């Protein structure tokens, strides 16, 4: 972490639960600039007691353009099925006038009332056959009840959400100072408040923004692929949209039993005949219908924490090479400590702070920094101050020293410098 | 790697699943243009990044789960904001750098006589 | 606590499970959402 900021320790409420190690809980707010991608940003915590302190790092991983799931619906696959029970008058004894009321759920004509494998199908009578042609010897016409089924025998289910926007987002790793880590995808473009543990993060810098048309994602449950469309969506199915049946139960997205999803009026193509009704439909698949594409300064606010609470030597080992590179030179220092402790800033380091952790053994931790010349003095690392200094030549983005070909060109550049002035001086008198 | 998007990578896969999961980036904020590619057979893969480091060790977590490669790289375009480099000097190398100036004009003088 | 301010319908992202419900949301902060300018 090249960018590091200490805590604002003016909030002190520390209870001495044990004399040997203290306890303290605080809160507040934090303001951190965003770090370069692929890096982690540290957070120093300060305490009145000298020996002990904690830290917190946040690693970023990616930058992309996603949008939040504002809603959620499922789309099964409708098939329009229909039966027809064909009575004739004086045999079913139906009225001369067809009953305007229809119980679309019971259907007492055929086995009273039970579960209808369609979702709120329609009902109705039909025109009439009468005579010896249809056999029941009544010249009066005949009433015929018909059904319409929406069915999903082998369903393929898509989940959708109409965010209808595009806001930058990043990949964030959290590391609680106790040692616990939490991963989450915060929509840092917006002032979102992801809730986890004690702390909450929120918006960052939307250093770039871009626009796109009304598009939402279309994803399949079995995960065939990832799909995109104009993706029209609402609480009800508007005409010509991608999704007609929007059902809010995956467990009920296979069949159609849940009442949350609502049919479209006269959607099933029922048509009649002289004897019985037959099925058709005008429904449209998700594909080949409405499709335009085909996929192949972060900060956090502080809550009520659980903040926790000798000899140490630095003993550097080596230095790597960087200056003016967006990564910095990775320099290792081999330390041993009697306690699991932290390291702190070097005043003459003159670049940034340190958040080094050491176990109770001689470990080495290597960290990335850059400097034109090596100074590395005045580090208040751990337990007591120490002053160790190295000496090494930094590597900076320069020309090629391998062949020194530019040296030959440099000598040829300075040719006849005084000759031009000598000739111009003589011509200057005549020209002036 | 660097600002240029093209890099040379040689990785191989030992699997037969038709479904291939994601891949990852490298250090210093990458986004590899080819994260998913069919994993049915033994097809070698070459990704592109802008890393340009020395070890250039990175990782990916779809199925490989954070392996640690090693590398060593060493000479590119010599453009730089700084000019030359600090030198020992002390009048021992500067004197050698400066040579006769009339010698260069002598060569051009001979060409003029031959042309005329 | 005051009744003058009114919630937005189904604004809180409640979703269910096999045992108990969990919280999410789709709300947006004032910043990085609808912003065209920034006073010094």
């Amino acid at each position: 972490c090249d960018e590091m900021v200490h805590a604002d320790s003016k909030l002190v409420s520390c209870r001495q639960g044990s004399g040997n190690m203290k306890e303290c809980v605080t809160t507040g707010r934090a303001l951190l600039p965003a770090v370069n991608p692929g890096q982690e940003a540290c957070l120093h915590f300060t305490a009145p007691g000298s020996p002990d302190s904690k830290c917190l790092k946040i690693k970023v991983k990616r930058i992309n353009l996603k949008c939040k799931k504002s809603s959620s619906y499922f789309v099964p696959d409708a098939r329009s099925r229909c039966t027809s029970v064909r009575r004739c008058r004086w045999a079913g004894d139906c009225q001369s006038g067809c009953p305007p009321h229809f119980t679309s759920n019971s259907f007492s004509d055929d086995w009273a009332g039970k579960m209808d494998r369609a979702g709120l199908g329609f009902s109705g009578c039909s025109d009439g056959c009468g005579g010896a042609a249809c056999g029941c010897f009544n010249a009066a016409p005949s009433c015929i009840f018909w059904r319409k089924w929406v069915e999903n025998p082998h369903g393929i289910i898509w989940k959708v959400s109409p965010c209808a926007a595009w806001v930058p987002s990043a990949v964030i790793e959290l590391t609680m100072p106790s040692g616990e880590v939490r991963t989450f995808h915060p929509m840092s473009g917006i002032p979102t408040q992801v809730f986890k543990g004690v702390s909450v993060t929120y918006l960052g810098s939307d250093m770039e923004v871009s626009g796109l048309t009304d598009l939402c994602e279309i994803e399949e449950l079995k995960s065939k692929k990832l799909a995109l469309a104009p993706c029209n969506q609402a609480g009800m199915g508007v005409v010509g949209k991608v999704g007609e049946i929007q059902c809010s139960s995956e467990e009920s997205a296979r069949t159609i039993k849940k009442d949350g999803c609502i049919w479209n009026a006269d959607l099933v193509g029922i048509e009649l005949r002289v004897d019985d009704a037959v099925c058709y439909s005008k429904i449209t698949s998700v594909e080949a219908v409405a499709n335009y594409s085909a996929i192949p300064d972060i900060t956090a606010i502080r809550g009520s924490f659980s903040v926790n609470y000798a000899t140490c030597t630095g003993e550097v080992t080596n230095v790597s090479g960087c200056y003016s590179c967006m990564t910095g030179a990775k320099v290792s220092i081999k330390l041993h400590s009697s306690k699991n402790s932290t390291a702190h800033v070097r005043c003459k380091g003159d670049e940034t702070a340190f958040s080094v952790l050491e176990g109770v053994h001689s470990y080495t931790v290597s960290l990335s920094f850059d400097h034109a010349v090596v100074d590395e003095q005045c580090q208040l690392n751990c337990g007591g101050h120490e002053s160790q200094v190295t000496l090494k030549g930094n590597l900076i983005f320069l020309d090629v020293p391998k062949f020194v070909d530019g040296s030959y060109m440099q000598t040829y550049h300075s040719t006849v410098p005084t000759g031009a002035n000598i000739p111009s001086p003589t011509d200057w008198l005549n020209a002036l | 790697g660097g600002v240029r998007l093209i890099t040379l990578t040689s990785e191989l896969k030992s699997a037969t699943v038709c479904a291939s999961h994601f891949c990852s980036s490298a250090t210093s904020g990458k986004k590899s243009t080819e994260i998913h590619f069919h994993s049915g057979s033994l097809v070698g893969k070459a990704a592109i990044h802008v890393k340009g480091a020395l070890v250039d060790g990175t990782e990916f977590t779809f199925e490989g789960s954070c392996m640690f490669p090693d590398g060593c790289n060493a000479d590119c375009t010599f453009c730089r904001e700084f000019l030359k480099n600090p030198q020992c000097y002390p009048a021992k190398k500067w004197l050698f750098i400066i040579i006769v100036i009339l010698l260069g004009y002598a060569g051009l003088m001979l060409l003029t006589n031959v042309l005329k």
